[PDB]
């Protein structure tokens, strides 16, 4: 971060975004700045990200022309202007003909020392007095002269108002009802109605004026409600109010009222507004799991990984899944694969005024004097104790309270054990004259999902070697393989069991001989 | 301290049944400042 | 007429004193009935004042409670003349808490004066009344907050409808009766009961047509039963509607004169007339009571009580109908926009003097105070608090204050403030300064040099283009160079620029450096500026206009140029919108499509192309017996186009462009083709002919049929069909390919008898016909 | 809304969400 | 800035 860049001459103006792009970065100014935004858009926020980390200013600060500006907020790291060209009349803080400038820089916890030159505001339309004075409070008696035009700065703002207080506030998951003590001004009638903003606010460091600009862009919510039935003593009429909705769950939101009254220069009165209020909404169910993603790092234990719902909905605690188990849909011990084929508001103002007015007049005339497991803090959870080859289906649902979300599926199945397709021993046989061997071999009581066929391999001495098929149903009807029509000779067979997962190991070999004739 | 449809009212209920006056005004004196009884009972007929 | 005249009435409280109204027949005054609190609708009930027919000045009903309509209390009032106001309306209902419809089912004129109908909370029956057939101006009127404006009022109308601002709907007063509209040949003079226009001296109702002595209402004056548009030589005009004897006014005149309790008018003669006072210039007689030109000068002094005056309304400003000299002050605090100029132009019009001070706050309508058009000298005898002798606080509208080029106003004492008026350019308060003769003291809040004329384009000089130029997306400009008096003072310029469609024009404002200074004037460089992104084609206002300082010391003002409009250059316009072609028959397809999305200028013609398609290789040698296996023309002014002379099921491709020139170097759009099939024809893949068969001693038949000539596109396969004496019948399919390679089909292993086939042939669109019956013998071993 | 305004009025009015015979137009809309 | 440089020229 630039410390000490300069700048030519001294002096740089500042019109569209383009020109402050110079500064970026630069935490001290050694030049005179002169800003003069006048249109855009978010430009506010613009300003701040490419000026915002602006600390100390070499040289003197001016503020012409700019239509644009609500406040000076995005100097929001400035806290030293030395001062040392000043101006004509040396001068430091420099402002004219701000149309819209509202807020200068927040004075509650801002904080701005300027070692030369003095304070000049004027002809500021929207300036408050408190904003003034509390800049003459920080600004250092030993430096002003205060050359302040008190008739010209915010002559159209409202400099004093009152603070409305809320009598009820009631939040649900999605809105929040408001009441408010009614607030009526000397002539009632003045009372055009109340004026309601709100924004979403994760952060307690929002104030009216922040991210606004003269064209637009506007941070809150505008919201119009119409005057209470005004009636006799606080025992018949009811408070003011209004019932936000379209919130968001556990979400933070500032919301302040403010007061509408028509200017009149008899009787002078302003209206009031409601300081800043957080409220939080209620929590509600917790959206639903993201992205389930099953591996399994042994045969009887898998590793389930998630995400949280996108909508918490609230800090999200207490995970809940569960498990069940999902056998093969049938169909499957009853196949035989070894078969073929098998495998204007001036206007408004104006026309209220018309009608008290005319009001006036009427009285004037007319009166005359005299299984389940339970997830804490992890996104990831490693089941155990199923079955070697069994799929099972996991449904993890994320919660809130212990009020918890909805669900979300996700299936997964082990890896075998080759183990479990092994035979085990040679092939014990029989041998009868009608050249007839009947076979028989170790049935895997527990195999890996289910055995569909067994593989008979046998061959004759010096000779090829032929193969079969023996399905389930094959083996549970024969009870075992009878091999007939073989030709003469001396034979040597072996057999390998296969399963849905694979094949077992080939069974010893065992010789028999068939009977010439 | 009374304005519009107020005004009209308090001098209905201080008259009563004695009737108003037939033959700077009355807004400048109970609307624009505050007036008491007194001066509202001047409006109303003998 | 026949009734007697009534001066005018106020009625309270009670509702006896509504009896007075019993033999009325015209009012000479307003009639106000208010603040009856414990009336109750039984006792209006049988209330009626059917003779009553015209109210002069105005009506006015406030909180009269227990009152449910007006359809009873005035039956037959026709005409409120509006001679005078109240508050610059002629019929206020103001407050009628059990009011439910109006029901002045005669009214047919309200001659001068607007309506006001407000807080009536039970009110409906209101947008069914055409008030363009009553009121001449409607734009003036006011009907809020009353039932209609919050729930939905049950307007059961009962009766010619009427369009109001585009909306034909109903008119009607009450349930059982609705408004008398007349034809438009009978303007302002009311029509029969059958249409047939009345007199034109008539207002309103009539008896019989085209009959001076048969109307209700009269125009104009009346006498004696009948309707006069002057009065006899022996008559005077009395109070805008009725002629008088002599002895009538001299009667008024001695009544008046004989005692001063409350007051009166002197009534007085003129031309023809019976007024109040003897006019500005003229005193009274002694005895015939005629007024007299004066020896010398005799200003109408208006003396106001109170010191100062406040006008807001036409009632303020008739009350100052006729003076000359205002012994006074004068506020000008009109509110509610509704233009009064015509009103206060008529009664301030003779004011020529003012002695105290002039004040003009808060007048929100207020457009240029020419209304006061003799006004020649604000002499100051009483002055604002801060010695001002003008003052104007704020004036939204503002826009001028005299025609200072014929028009002269001095003022003896004071100064000049002016403030928060936004279209008053400060050359014309400056010109007000010169021609005032304030020169000498000073204004110390002579203006707030930011406050006056903010809103409004004060530039006076003129400035011109140097010159302009074009292109299909950015346009160059140049301008001669401004020079204000002070160099210095110049802060450059400001263009501005936006999208016009038309020729009588949201502005994009672009901020402009000064122009390069030079040591020779001669020498000095022409600023300008050049555009980007811009539309082809397409029409756009542009102009420019400076900026100084506003030294009040110098006063200088700036300058503007013209508004001009510009097109950009056309260039290749978009692709054709929906390019689709449909074969409407074997021979002829339609071509049909938009027009592109993007013109980029004007669209001239279109290009078309089409050209045959050969059929695909693969048609040619798949077999499909086996099982799962089977020029150009220049378009104008029109988004179709058909060709004909094509080939049944034959491929085509068709090409369109649209092209935006056509002589210059044509210009035309991306190429967009479509390619589409035309519709087949049945006897194209008919087969001709028996079958020829040959017989072999092996039990083999062989079989040859003749190949269509011209299939709709490729025949693919046949069916041959073949049936034993008295057996079923056998089908068997025959390949292209078999086809050509057995010359025909061949049959083998058929039994023992008598057969009969017949042979069916397959195209790519369909099936043929079937040939003829063939026989043949199949040996017996 | 018109229904969803029935859920809400239970809201807003309470225990006491009677019907039919702006916050306060719901108000005296909904309180027996 | 082709044209833009054409424009100058």
């Amino acid at each position: 971060c630039p410390k000490v860049c300069h700048l030519l001459e001294g002096e740089k103006t500042i019109d569209s975004v383009t020109s402050a792009q110079e500064l970026r970065g630069c935490t001290v100014i050694n030049g005179s700045l002169i800003i003069n935004i006048r249109g855009g858009n978010n430009l506010a926020a613009e300003l701040e990200a490419n000026l915002g980390l602006i600390e100390e200013i070499s040289g003197y600060l001016k503020i012409r022309r700019s239509y644009a500006l609500v406040s000076l907020s995005f100097f929001r790291k400035l806290r030293l202007i030395r001062g040392e060209t000043l101006e004509i009349g040396n001068y430091s803080f420099y402002a004219l003909d701000n149309q819209n400038l509202r807020q200068l820089w927040d004075w509650s916890k801002h904080n701005l020392t300027i070692t030369q030159g003095k304070l000049f505001f004027h002809y500021n339309p929207k300036l408050c007095l408190s904003e003034i004075h509390k800049m003459e409070e920080v600004s250092g008696k030993g430096r002003q002269e205060n050359d302040i035009a008190l008739k010209t700065n915010g002559d159209q703002a409202s400099c004093e108002n009152e603070l409305l207080k809320f009598s009820y506030i009631r939040t649900s998951f999605d809105k929040i009802l408001l009441r408010w003590e009614p607030y009526w001004p000397p002539d009632f009638r003045d009372l055009l109605g109340f004026m309601l903003f709100y924004k979403e606010a994760p952060y307690q460091n929002v104030t009216e004026f922040d991210g606004q600009d003269a064209c637009g862009s506007n941070s809150w919510t505008v919201v119009d409600i119409d005057p209470p039935l005004r009636s006799n003593d606080p025992k018949s009429q009811n408070h003011p109010g209004w019932l936000m909705r379209g919130l968001k769950p556990w979400t933070q939101y500032a919301i302040f009222v403010k007061t509408l009254v028509t200017f009149s220069d008899e009787r002078r009165t302003y209206g009031a507004k409601s300081d800043i209020i957080y409220v939080q909404t209620d929590a509600t169910n917790p959206s639903v799991p993201l992205d389930p993603i099953s591996v399994s790092n042994s045969s009887s234990q898998i590793i389930l990984k998630w995400k949280p719902p996108s909508d918490p909905n609230g800090n999200i605690t207490h995970y809940l899944v569960f498990w069940e188990r999902q056998a093969e849909d049938s169909e499957l011990f009853e196949l035989d694969y070894c078969l073929k084929g098998l495998k204007q508001i001036l206007k408004e103002l104006e026309e209220s005024s018309f009608r008290k007015t005319f009001e006036d007049y009427l009285h004037n005339v007319v009166f005359v004097p005299r299984p389940f497991e339970k997830v804490v803090n992890k996104e990831s959870l490693v089941i155990s104790g199923l079955r070697h080859f069994t799929g099972y289906r996991i449904e993890l649902q994320a919660c809130n309270q212990d009020r918890c979300s909805v669900a979300a599926y996700v299936s997964a199945r082990t890896m075998p054990e080759a183990k479990a397709d092994d035979i085990v021993g040679p092939v014990t046989h029989e041998i009868f004259e009608n050249n007839v061997v009947h076979l028989m071999w170790q049935e895997p009581k527990e195999p890996n999902g289910l055995i569909v066929l067994y593989e008979v391999s046998y061959r004759r001495y010096g000779d090829e070697e032929l193969h079969l098929c023996v399905s389930r149903k094959h083996f549970a009807l024969e009870r075992g393989c009878r091999l007939r029509g073989l030709s003469p000779g001396n034979y040597s067979v072996r057999i390998r069991a296969t399963s849905l997962a694979g094949n077992g190991s080939w069974t010893e070999p065992t010789y028999f001989y068939v009977t010439d004739y | 301290t009374l304005c519009g449809a107020e005004l009209v009212d308090a001098l209905q209920f201080v008259c009563g049944d004695r009737g108003f006056y037939f033959n700077t005004g009355i807004v400048d004196e109970c609307c624009f400042r505050s007036c008491d009884l007194r001066r509202l009972e001047m409006y109303c007929a003998p």
